Parts: structure tokens; C-alpha cells; sequence
């Protein structure tokens, strides 16, 4: 006698907040689905991250290239916040060329159509110099977690970080019209970086959780 | 999920009133000097307890 | 930067030798992040073989501490400078202030 | 003024709010002290000790 | 666990164990689910999670 | 790798009695023990579906605050010993049980009659206890199907119902080594019941409760 949940409602208010609710949810299973929902969102989720970038005539990021306003270490802290997302492949070399003064966003990268920037405005670095031109390769892979450089001369290791979400907020409320009363109503807002599907996210999570509770049931 | 908080250490309602009488105390023993009738020591004293 | 501090910050930030502080006020022609190139203005110019204000900052170096001490520009291409302002922030220095 | 200050955001006066746990999800009893304070590290690291 | 100066313990719990243990056995004249019969500590546990 | 998940190949249980058991698992990633400990944790102390006593009727006592004659205690002491009578009660929703017993001696759960389809986990559990010879005891019983806990206060003498068979459940998440990663759980489960399922059973009735309310995402 439990009633199943289901996806009645996805707001998508902007790129990067998200709401999904869940409509038939017994007394007590809705707080214990939600806690579960949100710990396996900020545990592990696959997302696509730089982990390497190799940038001509630089040979250590405790370095300056002339030109540019800003430093290596700085082109690196940039870098690693860039959102991007894979179609359907595993690693990729992404392509950087810009001459002139002007800043460096990532709408100029030459990139082919399987990878897709989601956010044109993230601004790279400045150039401050007409003669001044930067061409650097950035190496997109695919992974899970947070995974540090610690664990060529001019190529140089960035800590890339694979979390697409980061701030999971959940509400229990009481039920509609429907008349079963002691009926509760879960309403996830999650924050992602817009690189994650939330109804995806939303399957994996339960799939996971599914796939981690087979143990329990086989016993 | 104990804390400390500036409305955890209250004050006394009535520290005012005492301070006030305090300094009554103080400045009737210092008129009292004043006049003649008691000495330094004495006074320090009296104002010490 | 300190969201609660005092205000000495900026004392302790100017009057120590660890940012570089514009002798002479007038506009910034050139902005790099080794040296920074200022135009002075005629009010304050010599009479006799006017030039500019080449400012090079210290890059990563070794301290007396086996620490790195190393100087950010702040200031951007055209920007109408004074003379006393800050120019390049050095090691725990945000825009002039203290940043420990 | 700290007061004031909090009454010209969305911030109570009194400086605490409630939190739930993340380990297991349930509300803590009492609501705590939640702000900002301007951390330093010193130089007194453990890699340089061991 | 015991001084060889005196013979008192050297096992004396620290600030956060008396505490925990001072919240925990305390009372109040109204509270949620005052007055009622129990069969067990494990009823008290169950009735607390 | 970036799909794949580590599986707890390591399972160990320690019958410690015929109700108490201890389950540990090993290994799991990194804060799977506190996502499944807790998760199992709330579902098995108050989504549970069982069998307890509801409500009473004696003829003697009228008022919840009483004295009775022919007792060695009170009314309240009978209340908290029907609390603690495990019932197996089969598929029908609800039935009316009496006790009738005249004479001196320990008042079992064995006295009750076994008019229907329903079991005692443990007949020597005891009720009250006489100590006239010409007195007697009836009281009409009235158990019922339902899940979780029920206060008093929420809802004749109102009795407590425990319809869940675990009486106490507590994890304890330690630490697991592997050659290659660190960062591991190791989840310790402890949990009692009341004797009328296994301990083993109710673990896998919780497993099974959260698999179902994943079916329309998986």
C-alpha cells in the first residue's frame, strides 16, 4: 500500500537553477528520499573539466607571457572554472587563438560540434598589446569527483574538479486536493553550472541509489 | 547545537541603579574628606569596601 | 579583503615598500604584468628632457622566509592615475589594503 | 548598528539561524552562530614538522 | 588510570562529553510527549530517532 | 570509472541471539555509509507493516486512573505488558481476543484462547499476576494491522501500538582499506527485533520498501 513518486513538475527558471517536484510521497519516506537524493547529487555526479593546458613559449605557470595583463597561475584559476559539456566523446583538445587588444572570452575558441560552451561570457584573460597573440590547446576529459594534478617541459597540470552541481537545496510540504490526506510533497532547487540535464541528474542519482541498495536486497 | 551569542550574556537591569548609588557613596565620602573629618587612608578605605 | 577591519589597513599597505606607488600622476599608456608604463602629465613634467615613468614589478622571487613574494598590476590601459596611488599589489595586498 | 545593519538585509537580528545536519538530515535543536570571520594560516605547516 | 601523586583517575572527561551528558539528563516542565508510560530505554531511543 | 561503483563484497553477519544480529559491509565509497545507513535506518523505525495491540476492554476498570481488586499492580502495568505482546495475526484486518483465568499464579500469554488464525511469538510472557483465589480477570484485547508508531495522545483504555518488529537499530560507519584507495566507508548495522521476523528478513523488507519508490526513475 506506498504510493509511487513521480515527475509531475520541471521549472527551469534560468540556465543554472533548476526545480524538480515530486508529487505522491507518503509521510516519513519524503525527508529520508530527499536527504538520499541530495547526498548522492554532491557525492559524485559525472561532469567534463581542463585538466591540461599547454600554451606556446610558456614553460612554467611561475611565469608571465608579454602581453598579457594577467599571469599564468591566473590563465590557469580561469581556466578551471570553465563550464563546458561533451556530446558523446571522452577526450578533447580545444583550440584558443586571439590577437589584438581586446579581452579573451570563451566564445573564441575554435571548437567543432560534438563539445558545446554553455557560457560565452567567462573571460580568460586580457590583452593589452597589438603585437601580442596567444594560442594555447586545452585538454577537456571526462571524469567524477575532484581529482588534484598532485595524485614535456611547457605542458602544465591543472586540478580539475567533476562536480556539475553545486548547492542541492530540498523542502517537504504537505500535499494537493487529492484526498488522501497524510500525502507529502518533495520540491528539489538545485544549482548546477548548466553543463548537467536536472531530470538526468535526477535518474543517475536514483539509478545509483538503486544500484547501491541491490546489495541490501540480495543480502 | 549549543552557541555563544551577544543575547546569551545578559545584563543586569539594575547595575545601572547600582552604579549610581555607588557614586553617590563615592562622592559623599569625598565631600566628607573634603570638610576634614576623616583622613586619606580612611577614606581610601571606605571607598575600597 | 577583510570584510570587518579598521581602516589602518591602507597605513600599513602604502607605507611599507611592498607596492609600487606612483611618483608622478598622469595616465597609464602601458599595462603588462612585469612592467607598467605611465604618461606624465605637463603639470608636473620637468623643463628640461620630459620622459615617462617605467615601473617594473617583482615577480616570483625567494623571500628571507623561503616564501614568494610576487606583485599584481591593479591599475588598467588609460586609466587617470594620482600621485600617492597604488599601481601594482604586492604579497597580501588587495587594492591598496592589508589581505592577510 | 550591527542590528540595523542586519534589519537592512534578510538577516535576523540575533545572529543565529537554524541548520540541518548533512551526515543524516534532521534540524539541530538549537539554532547557531552562522557568519563570516576572516581566517589567517600561519606558518607552522605539518609537512615541515613530520 | 589512576595518579601515583594522589590516587585520584586521570580519565575525568573534558568539556564536550559533560556537555553532551549535561543537555541529554535534563528536564522541563512542558515538552513534546510528557506523561506517558514506557516500556524500555529502547522505546526512549525509538521515541527520540 | 565514471559509471561504475564499488559493490560490498565483504559480508559478515554475528548472530549475537535469535533477534539480535550485526550486518557489516565492506567496502563502500566515499559517504555511501551514512546515504544507506540513514536511509534504511528511518524506513525500518517508521514504515514497518505489523501486527499490535489497539485497544482493551475490562469490565472492572472504567477509567484509565483506577485500582483493581484481586491484582498484585496496577492498570498502568497491565497496559505496558499488553504493549510488549507480540502478535502474528494473518491476512484477516483485525480480530477480538479474550483472557479468562481464575485462581492464584503468573497470568502467561499461553491463557489466551487461540480462537482464529493468529500466533504468540512468546507464550511465556507474561500479563499480571493474582494473588485471590476468588478472583478473576477478563479482559477483551483488540489487535490491528497498521505500520509504524501510534501515540495515545493522538487518537475504553488506549494501549500504545508497536507495529513495527525492530525494537532498536543504530550504524556505525568506520573506516576501509583498499590497496589502491583510502577514502572508504564501512557500515556496521545492529538491529533487534521483537521475535516475530527475522532480523535478516527485516533488513531485506527495508531493501525492498526503498526499491520499490525508485521504480519510475530506474
Amino acid at each position: 500500500e506506498f504510493l509511487k513518486p513521480r515527475l509531475v513538475d520541471i521549472e527551469q527558471v534560468s540556465s543554472t537553477h533548476a526545480k524538480v517536484t515530486l508529487e505522491p510521497l507518503e509521510r516519513g519516506f519524503g525527508h529520508t528520499l530527499g536527504n538520499a537524493l541530495r547526498r548522492i547529487l554532491l557525492s559524485s555526479m559525472p561532469g567534463c573539466a581542463v585538466t591540461e593546458v599547454e600554451i606556446d613559449g610558456v614553460l612554467h605557470e611561475y611565469s608571465t607571457k608579454e602581453g598579457v595583463q594577467e599571469d599564468i597561475l591566473e590563465i590557469l584559476l580561469n581556466l578551471k572554472g570553465l563550464a563546458v559539456r561533451v556530446q558523446g566523446k571522452d577526450e578533447v583538445i580545444l583550440t584558443l587563438n586571439k590577437s589584438g587588444i581586446g579581452p579573451v572570452t570563451a566564445a573564441d575558441i575554435t571548437h567543432d560540434g560534438d563539445v558545446e560552451i554553455v557560457k560565452p561570457q567567462h573571460v580568460i584573460c586580457h590583452l593589452t598589446d597589438e603585437n601580442a597573440s596567444i594560442s594555447m590547446r586545452i585538454k577537456v576529459q571526462r571524469g567524477r569527483g575532484y581529482v588534484p594534478a598532485s595524485t614535456p617541459i611547457g605542458r602544465l597540470l591543472v586540478d580539475a574538479c567533476y562536480s556539475p552541481v553545486e548547492r542541492i537545496a530540498y523542502n517537504v510540504e504537505a500535499a494537493r486536493v487529492e484526498q488522501r490526506t497524510d500525502l507529502d510533497k518533495l520540491v528539489i532547487e538545485m544549482e548546477t553550472n548548466g553543463t548537467i540535464d536536472p531530470e538526468e541528474a535526477i535518474r543517475r542519482a536514483a539509478t545509483i541509489l538503486a544500484e547501491q541498495l541491490e546489495a541490501f536486497v540480495d543480502l | 547545537g549549543a552557541s555563544v551569542g551577544i543575547d546569551d550574556m545578559v545584563i543586569p537591569e539594575k547595575k545601572h541603579e547600582i552604579i549610581s548609588e555607588a557614586e553617590a557613596e563615592v562622592a559623599e565620602i569625598q565631600e566628607q574628606f573634603q570638610s576634614g573629618l576623616v583622613t586619606a587612608g580612611e577614606r581610601y578605605n571606605k571607598v575600597i569596601d | 579583503k577583510p570584510l570587518v577591519g579598521t581602516g589602518m589597513e591602507r597605513a600599513v599597505a602604502v607605507d611599507s615598500g611592498v607596492t609600487a606607488v606612483a611618483k608622478r600622476g598622469g595616465v597609464v599608456q602601458y599595462v603588462d604584468a612585469s612592467r607598467i608604463v605611465i604618461k606624465v602629465n605637463e603639470d608636473e613634467m620637468y623643463p628640461g628632457e620630459a620622459g615617462i615613468d617605467i615601473y617594473n614589478l617583482t615577480k616570483y622571487t625567494r623571500s628571507n622566509q623561503n616564501t614568494c613574494i610576487n606583485q599584481m598590476p591593479c591599475v588598467s590601459l588609460g586609466e587617470p592615475v594620482e600621485r600617492g596611488d597604488v599601481l601594482a599589489d604586492g604579497p597580501s595586498t588587495d587594492l591598496g589594503e592589508l589581505a592577510l | 548598528e550591527i542590528k540595523e545593519l542586519l534589519k537592512l538585509g534578510d538577516l535576523p537580528t540575533s545572529g543565529q539561524i537554524r541548520l540541518y545536519d548533512g551526515r543524516t538530515g534532521e534540524q539541530f535543536e538549537r539554532p547557531v552562530t552562522v557568519g563570516y570571520m576572516y581566517m589567517l594560516k600561519l606558518n607552522h605547516l605539518v609537512d615541515d614538522k613530520m | 588510570i589512576l595518579s601515583p601523586a594522589n590516587g585520584e583517575p586521570i580519565i575525568v572527561p573534558s568539556q564536550d562529553v559533560v556537555l553532551g551528558l549535561y543537555y541529554m539528563t535534563r528536564d522541563c516542565v512542558n515538552a513534546k510527549g510528557e506523561g506517558m508510560v514506557l516500556t524500555g530505554p529502547k522505546e526512549a531511543e525509538r521515541l527520540y530517532r
